[PDB]
């Protein structure tokens, strides 16, 4: 740790978390691909809230939906927003990403490409689960603290 | 829980396609030209934290296999003390040391996981 | 290949082996171990179909689930429902002397598989049979102190052989693969129902599922090791 | 009470009885006898019939000695060991010469105390006169005077399916192998491998298998269709014995993609190469693929069902439902002893004795047997 | 001493207790895995630690009564052969056997030897030798120990070669 900082049990926590590699995989419970043609209402009654709520202060009919373990998330310093936007800017402009807010009783993400989509929506699920880094540095798997 | 369906006629595999005029999912055989409607809208399910497999090998004679250990507990159902337990059958690194009992009398499976998330054990 | 594997128990001596070079690659058989010599599998591949063995030709998987598949010397011959009855047959056919005592048979109950072997070169060893068929008591080795005096008898007269013990189902030949499916007791006495401190501490006999019982545990050593006094109060190497 | 239980101190008596009957080298003797009594005869009958000249029963005499300035003498260990003579016995065949447009052949060394060896009968008092020790176990051979022992050769059991994970830097992640072997006659060693390309997270994890005499891996779907099983599902019923296990099935969808280029047995057999190729394929599927089971003709279902079984044990290992197979498990290992060992030789050699007798005919337009091939053969 | 063997026979007995409890805790799924480790890894880690700790305190117990007469203690005091580990393994508990830095694995399916039931992670099962050389090993003990001592022979053979290589 930096000079003056070497007792802050907490500063030791910050760095570790800023170093240790975290993958979407480590937090994802399951992924699914649904046929949801109308982006105004979900065929999945659970995302009704998520969909309306998405207009406060093109897309295909195929949906890539991910569920995140509240625990995996609270443990690693992660937030739906942090996650969501991280994915969001990996594919920049050409993939619609939406997710429930930390408050919701279920952590979820909804993706859509933007003619063979059930394939794109898979070669993409892998890029998400493997390639996409959430927090940390590559190669730095485990990280332990010691006094 | 993605059960897939076959093409009648030439018993081959069906692949999903889109009816852009009435927004509905159609599975179509690409061997011939059969086509049908879909049961559910679910095309793919991955499961990174799978649960299927813990319970496995839970067959009718299980109580006759001697290599299994035996503890006397009460299943939530037939309060009988004839059980034969065993850890998860999932052979992964992160699996837990949770036990799974199988009441020999009523043939019901019950766990020692004081966090029972499963409703159907499997 | 050179580490003393778990299965080596009762077959290969755990201790005897050359130092360094061929260490662990050269082995030694334990006193009571033997090797299968080979038998005709055809008469059994026949018997089977005569008691289920619903021929693999017409195996409708999605119409027959609970059924176990049958293997004879690596060959998948077919499927079979109620294998529990079938096995009891074979078991006695080997203890009647009707099935070559070399042939090994294993039922992976949970795995839903009945595997039978007649291959040559399978190391195996004899074990007491404990099958509990007793009204007076709870489980016990079929051999009784009567079979013994009847054995010691034959020694003094120097008609009750080892083979005689084999055909009356008092003992069996279990190879590694069939061993996967049995619960063996160590001593007969101390394991089928104040303490001298000066004696080694042993675990218990928490078992009412015992299928076999070791003739004697010192029979896991080979020729060399059998000559060491108190090898059990001696450092491993 | 002759019906009472037993004490450990008694098990020793069970042991005296064990040894009183098998001695300390039964493994040896027994192995050998099996060879003599059954294994040998079996070897003579195989590819003996010549295109007729056939070979029938086999007879084995007791140790003999053919010496110049002398007639055939009865040999014994004591003399063999002393004069540096090979202690073997007479080996005679029963030949039949029919005609299409009894006989001596080599010597067979003999394990010292098996059926033949005059010592397998000799009592104690007879051993002494024979200058042989009553304590000798003798599971060895006398050759050129020195006693030779055959060391048990440990090999992996064949005809058993095993699955093994592969190192991270490989293009394959899982494999199912089978050391196919005919327990008798020829005993070919063509191994079958069912590979799973791509690791966890790769796009489209396909399944291809390696067949002998074929320079490429062929996708399971296509091999099934070459075996006469065309329709997906029908094929999948051979692999996934459960319609609810959507996980396994999902893993198989990328396999169905592969064979989506070959929809009929014709092409299925061809892909492996018309005319020429097709017969080349069929043959391989019959007599060179999954040879144990059947090499015949009408058994292409008993095989499709197996290939499936294999692909199944593979997927279980790739779903983390079952562990990799333990290469070091002793039950999937075999020990080739003196018997099976001589057997591997006697074949190679008798094969020649046959292939020569033929050449003896070919050059004789219009008793011709080199007994030296089988004798010098075993000796060397 | 008689009392010393007693204090040792319990030092092990309570050592087994902790192992037992930690198991019940895990079987109930109350174990919280360490960082970067598996529930399974951190269980083994804890169990191994309890046993080595049992082996060491049983040893110091033994080492302590050794009078100034005890010839073995004498050779240890002078510094000519001998060491805690020896007195500890001879006079008190031998220790946990290991192979590849783990306790005896399940070479048999889900088990150590066919004399046990599957899914048995107790100390007896996976390699603990509670007895001393003076007391004698049990068959199950004799074999695991055999498995370990062997690993000690295999790499000793390696360490010998690979070093002679390096040195040259
Ligand atoms: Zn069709
Ligand atoms: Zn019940």
């Amino acid at each position: 740790l930096e000079p003056g900082h070497a007792a802050d049990q907490e500063q030791a926590k910050l760095i570790r978390s800023a170093i240790e590699h975290t993958t979407l995989k480590s937090v994802t419970i399951a992924s699914e691909i649904y046929y949801d043609p109308d982006p105004r209402s979900t065929v999945i009654p659970e995302d009704e809230e998520i969909i309306q709520l998405h207009f406060s202060l093109q897309q295909s009919p195929w949906l890539l939906r991910l569920e995140l373990d509240r625990a995996a998330m609270n443990d690693k310093d992660l937030t739906m927003g942090q996650v969501g936007e991280r994915i969001k800017q990996t594919f920049k402009n050409d993939l619609f990403v939406i997710w429930s807010e930390d408050n919701d009783e279920k952590l979820i993400i909804r993706c859509r490409v933007v003619a063979e989509e059930d394939h794109m929506l898979k070669k993409i699920e892998n890029t998400m689960l493997e390639n996409i880094t959430l927090r940390g540095v590559e190669n730095i798997e485990r990280v332990v603290m010691m006094k | 829980m993605t059960t897939f369906r076959f093409c009648r006629d030439c018993n081959n595999m069906l692949y999903p396609r889109e009816d852009k005029e009435n927004n509905r999912l159609l599975f179509e055989c690409r061997t011939c030209s059969y086509v049908e409607e879909a049961g559910s809208p679910l095309v793919y399910r991955h499961e990174l934290i799978t649960n299927i497999g813990e319970t496995a090998g839970v067959v009718q004679d299980i109580g006759s296999d001697p290599t299994l250990p035996r503890s006397d507990r009460e299943c939530p159902k037939c309060h009988s003390r004839e059980n034969v337990f065993f850890q998860s059958q999932q052979r992964r690194k992160d699996t837990s040391m949770v036990l799974f009992f199988v009441c020999l009398s009523c043939s019901h499976i019950f766990t020692s996981d004081q966090k029972n998330k499963r409703t159907q054990f499997s | 290949p050179r580490q003393l594997h778990n299965t080596h128990w009762g077959l290969v001596c755990p201790a005897e082996t050359p130092e360094g070079q061929a260490c662990g690659l050269v082995k030694n058989l334990s006193l009571m171990s033997c090797i299968s010599v080979g038998t005709d599998p055809m008469p059994i591949i026949t018997f089977l179909s005569e008691w289920g063995m619903e021929p693999l030709e017409d195996y409708v998987p999605h119409q027959s689930p609970d059924a176990t598949r049958v293997f004879v010397n690596g060959v998948w011959h077919g499927v079979h429902r109620n294998p529990a009855r079938l096995m009891e047959t074979l078991r006695t056919l080997r203890r009647k002397g009707d099935i070559n005592p070399e042939v090994s048979m294993i039922r992976d109950i949970r795995e839903k598989e009945l595997k039978i072997f007649t291959d040559a070169g399978r190391v195996y060893r004899p074990l007491f049979i404990v099958e509990d068929d007793e009204s007076l008591g709870h489980k016990e080795l079929k051999v009784r102190k009567g079979h013994i005096a009847k054995l010691m008898a034959t020694e003094y007269q120097d008609e009750y052989t080892w083979s005689s013990l084999l055909n009356e189902g008092l003992v069996e030949y279990i190879d590694a693969e069939e061993e996967e499916s049995i619960l063996i007791a160590m001593q007969p006495e101390d394991l089928e129902p104040d303490v001298d401190p000066a004696k080694r501490i042993r675990v218990s006999h928490h078992a009412t599922t015992f299928t076999h019982c070791e003739i004697h545990p010192s029979m896991i050593l080979g020729v060399a090791a059998s000559i060491i006094p108190f090898p059990d109060h001696n450092q491993s190497p | 009470d002759e019906s009472a239980p037993i004490t450990a101190e008694d098990s020793w008596a069970v042991i005296s009885a064990f040894f009183r009957e098998k001695g300390l080298v039964s493994q040896q003797l027994d192995s050998f006898n099996q060879f003599v009594d059954y294994t040998l005869q079996d070897i003579i009958c195989e590819d003996s019939t010549l295109i007729e000249i056939s070979f029938g029963k086999i007879y084995v005499t007791k140790p003999m000695v053919n010496e110049s300035d002398g007639v055939t003498h009865a040999l014994y260990p004591q003399e063999a060991r002393l004069r540096n003579l090979t202690y073997s016995s007479g080996l005679f065949v029963d030949v039949k010469k029919r005609t299409y447009e009894k006989v001596f052949i080599g010597r067979l060394p003999i394990m010292l105390r098996s059926k033949n060896c005059y010592l397998s009968e000799a009592t104690e008092s007879d051993l002494y006169k024979l200058k042989e020790c009553p304590f000798d176990m003798g599971g060895y051979f006398i050759i050129n005077g020195s006693e030779k022992v055959l060391i048990a050769q440990e090999r992996s059991a064949g005809n058993i399916v095993q699955v093994f994970k592969k190192a991270a830097p490989s293009p394959i992640s899982h494999v199912a192998e089978i050391r196919s072997a005919l327990e008798k006659g020829s005993r070919f060693i063509s191994t079958l491998q069912v590979k799973l390309y791509g690791r966890e997270g790769s796009s489209a994890r396909t399944i291809k298998a390696t067949l002998p005499y074929i320079k490429q891996d062929i996708p399971i779907v296509i091999i099934f269709r070459a075996l006469g099983i065309i329709p997906d599902g029908e094929i999948l019923e051979h692999i996934c014995y459960d319609v609810n296990d959507w996980q396994m099935l999902e893993m198989l969808k990328p396999c169905v993609e592969d064979g989506f280029v070959i929809q009929d047995r014709e092409t299925a057999l061809d892909f492996i190469g018309k005319e020429k190729r097709i017969q080349y394929a069929k043959d391989i599927l019959q007599k060179e693929f999954l040879p144990h089971i059947t090499q015949l003709e009408g058994f292409e279902s008993r095989k499709a069902f197996f290939l499936g079984y294999m692909i199944n044990r593979l997927l279980l290992c790739a779903l983390d439902r079952k562990d990799q197979d333990d290469r070091d498990h002793f039950g999937k290992k075999r020990l080739d002893l003196a018997g099976p060992l001589l057997a591997q030789l006697f074949k190679t050699l008798f094969k020649k004795l046959t292939k020569d007798i033929f050449r003896y005919m070919q050059r004789t337009v219009e008793l011709a047997i080199n007994a030296k091939t089988i004798t010098s053969g075993l000796k060397y | 001493d008689g009392p010393t063997m007693r204090e040792i026979t319990e030092t092990i007995a309570e050592a087994k207790k902790k192992v037992l409890d930690v198991t019940k805790e895990a079987q109930a799924n109350l174990l919280t895995a360490k960082h970067g480790m598996t529930l399974r890894e951190s269980f083994e880690d804890n169990v191994v630690r309890f046993l080595n700790e049992a082996r060491d305190k049983a040893g110091r117990l033994a080492e302590v009564n050794l009078k100034d007469l005890n010839n073995v203690k004498q050779m240890v005091m002078a510094g000519s052969k001998g060491s805690f580990i020896n007195i500890a393994q001879m006079s008190a508990c031998v220790g946990q056997q290991s192979v590849e830095g783990k306790r005896i694995a399940f070479g048999f399916v889900d088990r150590t030897l066919p004399h046990f039931s599957k899914d048995d992670y107790s100390p007896e099962s996976k390699g603990f030798v509670e007895n001393s050389y003076l007391r004698g090993l049990t068959p199950q003990e004799f074999f695991f120990h055999a498995m370990g001592g062997r690993e000690g022979l295999i790499d000793t053979a390696v360490k010998t070669a690979e070093t002679g290589y390096i040195q040259r």
